[PDB]
């Protein structure tokens, strides 16, 4: 029941990668820019028992 | 205060409950805002359940009436 | 006296399946609320004691005098509740079915009364 | 404790925090 | 004691029915530019808490109060519309559709959980009404 | 409050008792008519 | 109270 | 009359459809010269509102104007 | 008779479901017709009266050039909330009726 | 007043010139 | 103490 | 049959475990780092026979999560903090199809179990009404 | 006993 | 040995080799 709240979290991060990526494009033009770097950080959530 | 003014009483508190649950019934089926279908359908169930009540105390009761004409004297 | 004694187990044991029911129906109404730890009872302890010691009540806002134990997670949830919906609902069912079977054994042995006495 | 078991004492709060 | 599990699964279905239309109100306006004050639409979400009294044990869930959303704000570019900020930044609602969308589904589920409890109760009362007939 | 457990428990161990006093009674009553309708 | 249900008949009378 | 999610997410559907009527009705008129009167065509915007019925706490999506 | 005044207020909601599921399911059909004004009945009024039909225009949303002023997803919620409606009435009704029945029972 | 509320009256016809009677 | 459900509250939320 | 009920409740458990970590498995497919600046191992659950007391059958129960040892894989971005002296970031070896399959599978066993609990209880409330 | 169900153990592995 | 059938022996344990030796 909460591995629905897992595969949310993974597709929101997707989009705000996929927004950073986008804005990263949107600026191919721009002088002297420099892109932003993305990187999907995995958090191990702590408790009980397994 | 006596048996009679117990039962009484306690058919008295079922018919409100009942009426209580029509009413509200009554006032989602006919749009007014604030009533929800949620708390209809659980008034609605909650008086069914209290009238089945009424009924199985009413059923005892005239079964015990009826084996206490019985005795013979 | 005699037959109070005859028919207090079945009953105890009923009232204290009724308590375990709405004590489930309250994990499962909560499943979803942040920060809340899963509560059940042990059912042969807790009927023992209630059958050796009368049933008692904290007030009388009133409720039992029942030892509420935290259930043992499964799995870490971020929001913080323990409220495993598999064991919820399996155990909704059994205590479904062992106060049916409780409802049963007693209906059965009053009738078992009412045909001695009946004449 | 096994999990479905029974305790008497609560489950610590858990917290899935980003970086150490 | 089933009685009171009328309750508990009552106050259930009403918070998460109170739940699944603050998700829908928000979904409905992840576009709006515009409040009746004119303000940007914050998006909103429920607070629940255990329906319990000082001094009872466990009850069912309650909806404390309705709080806006914690997320920055859409900034859009468009100095054009009318509604813009003075260097043009028009703000939209903070609304994530993922969540919820996952949220209106969760809230469905758990109240057609909680009207599946009600129906074994009033069955079981039923059945415990016919106890010695 | 007082449920439904209680409430039809405590109804048919009324039942029932007072069903259990009714044949009583009925023993003693038809044992006396039976001793007073001797002949001596 | 502040936030009529979902199921609800409309806040708008 | 409507229940409140009905009503929320109808008014939804709604606003989405006057929306794209609008753009629609830009993308025609993308080359036009002149209206009925003399006038060039004037890009159309449209602006959502929230139909707050209650207090602050929720609501639909409605279109004041064109 | 008080058999008739108990179900009076749930058979009269009942029949003007229907009656108003017959209207938006007129006005689904005739969507396509040039002309056509989207008729619609106020459902409290109405009932106040029976208990105690005209049929009104509805305000047109989008202006078309056939003069058809019937809204696609304005009707389609009126109609999926008029057969929820009908079958809590139906639901009600018969609720009311199995509880005069069991009373009887014996 | 409100798309889609109820009125007593029809709309009127909805014509649409091509030039400025 | 509850909460809000749901989505903000399963989501990795900011440290402090 | 109160046991079947131990056993179905313990293999809902097991495979709503095994959905979980396949899930999780999913969503971490292209993390490059966790909290401490490990990469992410991927996790598998490990089945074994629940029959302490009950022979040699008995329900299922997830003995432990282990991290998966297929070797990690390895992309070369020299400019990474996290690379190492010879430039390559360890990326996870999580296997998208075995995933996949694995979510597919534990949701059919999930719904066998929950048909097979339902058909016990049934049979359960009719042996109720032996004799009548 | 038991090992990891599914796909890790339904695959070729080299033989150990 | 029928399949489907009962058998007292268990089964024997299944292998897969890449190679043969």
């Amino acid at each position: 029941d909460h591995a629905i709240y897992t595969a949310m979290g993974a597709a929101s991060q997707t989009l705000n990668q996929q927004a950073v990526t986008a804005s990263n494009l949107a600026n191919a033009s721009t002088p002297g820019f420099r892109a932003q770097l993305n990187a999907l950080r995995a958090v191990p959530v702590d408790g009980l028992s397994l | 205060v006596s048996f009679a003014g117990q039962l009484h009483a306690a058919l008295d508190r079922i018919s409100d409950r009942q009426a209580a649950a029509r009413v509200q019934a009554e006032k989602f089926t006919l749009g007014e805002p604030g009533i929800a279908l949620n708390d209809v359908m659980a008034d609605m169930q909650k008086a069914s359940v209290s009238m089945q009540m009424g009924i199985q105390v009413r059923n005892k009761l005239v079964a015990a009436y009826q084996e206490v004409m019985s005795m013979q004297v | 006296d005699r037959l109070d004694a005859a028919l207090r187990f079945q009953q105890e044991a009923l009232n204290l399946r009724a308590q375990r029911q709405e004590i489930l129906a309250a994990n499962i109404a909560n499943a979803d609320t942040p920060g809340y730890q899963a509560r059940d009872i042990d059912f042969a302890s807790e009927l023992k004691k209630v059958m050796v010691r009368g049933r008692e009540e904290t007030g009388g806002v009133s409720s039992p005098a029942v030892d509420l134990l935290y259930r043992v997670p499964d799995q870490p949830s971020l929001d913080g509740n323990t409220v495993d919906m598999d064991r919820e609902r399996t155990q909704f069912a059994d205590n479904s079915l062992k106060y049916q079977m409780g409802l049963t054994v007693l209906g059965s042995q009053l009738k078992g009364m009412m045909n001695v006495l009946q004449g | 404790g096994v999990p479905g078991a029974l305790s008497n004492q609560p489950a610590p709060p858990n917290e899935a925090p980003i970086a150490t | 004691a089933l009685l009171n599990i009328f309750d508990i699964a009552g106050s259930a279905l009403a918070a998460q029915s109170k739940r699944l239309n603050v998700a829908a109100s928000n979904l409905a306006n992840a576009d709006s530019v515009t409040g009746p004050d004119g303000q940007p639409y914050r998006a909103k979400q429920v607070v629940f808490q255990v329906d319990a009294a000082p001094g009872q044990a466990t009850g069912g869930v309650k909806v404390a109060s309705v709080i806006e959303s914690q997320a920055p704000e859409k900034l859009v570019y468009e100095p054009g519309n009318p509604l813009a900020d003075a260097n043009g930044y028009v703000k939209m609602p903070n609304v994530d559709v993922v969540g919820e969308m996952v949220n209106t589904m969760s809230a469905s589920r758990s109240y057609q959980a909680n009207i599946e409890v009600l129906n074994t109760v009033k069955s079981m009362m039923l059945k415990t009404l016919t106890l010695g007939q």
